[PDB]
């Protein structure tokens, strides 16, 4: 549902 | 949001949203009320009976935000947390009294033209504003009936006097909330919901055209059910507790 | 020290939609 964000974030 | 519409661009631009990291989902509202402060309630992060107890690494802050879904390039900001803070008396075994936490960001966002803190109450505004028919102002991607926005939807509601929300159910209400919404016999509808818990109730100072922060979304039963009303955490009487954690830590 | 005051509102003099309501309530 939720696009995607930069994978740095989810660090 | 229940019977709301449409935020127009900017019109909240210290709303914030807290997002899981994983499963990736929308967890609460929030709002901004400094450079690196974000206010939100309590049970966003820590209720028990649910099994929900988040701490600084499951979650991120997303701010500037306006659709719901999509990563907002070059507008939103996003932020991780350096520290969580429940008030000490948050009551999640009874009624959610005192339901209300401060998360320090790692780093200092900036401003912009979708991002800018609002005011917090000081005595005197809270005392002229904080009256039964006054209306404020809530915003929110939660679930629009008791099915989910594209973008963040606004409602304006009046405060309900202190006896009628206590008469409306079987919870025991405190001081540190107030209730508000339409009465069955009003013909305007509208209350907050699930996702929008966290989210601010804001008013517009007469006096200096300012924006104030007067609660934060808590709790409610069902969502814009007649003769019901949404409950919101009393901002200014725990002031002191906000303005005591941000000048130690 | 400049909160509450939106850039695209407030600080352009413009309005939204409904403020006027929560005005007229005061
Ligand atoms: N404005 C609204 N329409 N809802 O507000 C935003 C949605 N917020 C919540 O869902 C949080 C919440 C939680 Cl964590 C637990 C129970 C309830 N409601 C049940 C109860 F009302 F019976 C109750 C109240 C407080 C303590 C124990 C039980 C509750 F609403």
């Amino acid at each position: 549902d939720f696009e995607e964000i930069p994978e740095e974030y989810l660090q | 949001i229940v019977e709301g519409s449409d935020a127009e661009i900017g019109m909240s631009p210290w709303q914030v949203m807290l997002f899981r990291k994983s499963p990736q989902e929308l967890l609460c509202g929030a709002s901004l009320i400094s450079d690196r402060w974000v206010l939100t309630a309590a049970h966003c992060l820590l209720y028990p009976p649910w099994d929900k107890n988040f701490t600084e690494n499951d979650l991120l802050v997303r701010i500037g935000k306006h659709s719901r879904t999509r990563y907002e390039r070059n507008i939103e900001k996003i932020s991780m947390l350096e520290k969580i803070y429940i008030h000490p008396r948050y009551n999640w075994r009874e009624n959610l009294d005192r339901d209300i936490a401060l998360m320090k960001l790692k780093k200092p966002v900036a401003f912009s033209d979708y991002i800018h803190p609002v005011c917090l109450p000081d005595r005197e505004t809270a005392a002229s504003l904080l009256q039964a028919g006054y209306k404020g102002r809530v915003t929110g991607w939660g679930n629009l009936k008791e099915g989910q926005p594209s973008v963040l939807q606004v409602v304006n509601l009046p405060i309900v006097e202190r006896p009628v929300c206590k008469d409306s159910t079987r919870i025991r209400i405190t001081d540190n909330m107030f209730c508000a919404g339409y009465k069955p016999d009003e013909g305007k509808r509208g209350d907050a919901c699930e996702g929008d818990s966290g989210g601010p109730f804001v008013m517009k100072s007469p006096f200096n055209n300012r924006w104030y922060q007067m609660g934060i979304v808590s709790w409610g039963e069902g969502c814009d059910r007649d003769g019901k009303y949404g409950f919101y955490t009393h901002v200014f009487r725990l002031k002191k507790w906000i303005q005591k954690v941000i000048d130690q830590f | 020290a400049d909160c509450g005051l939106r850039p695209l509102f407030e600080k352009k003099s413009l309005e939204d939609k409904t403020e006027r309501e929560l005005l007229e309530s005061y």
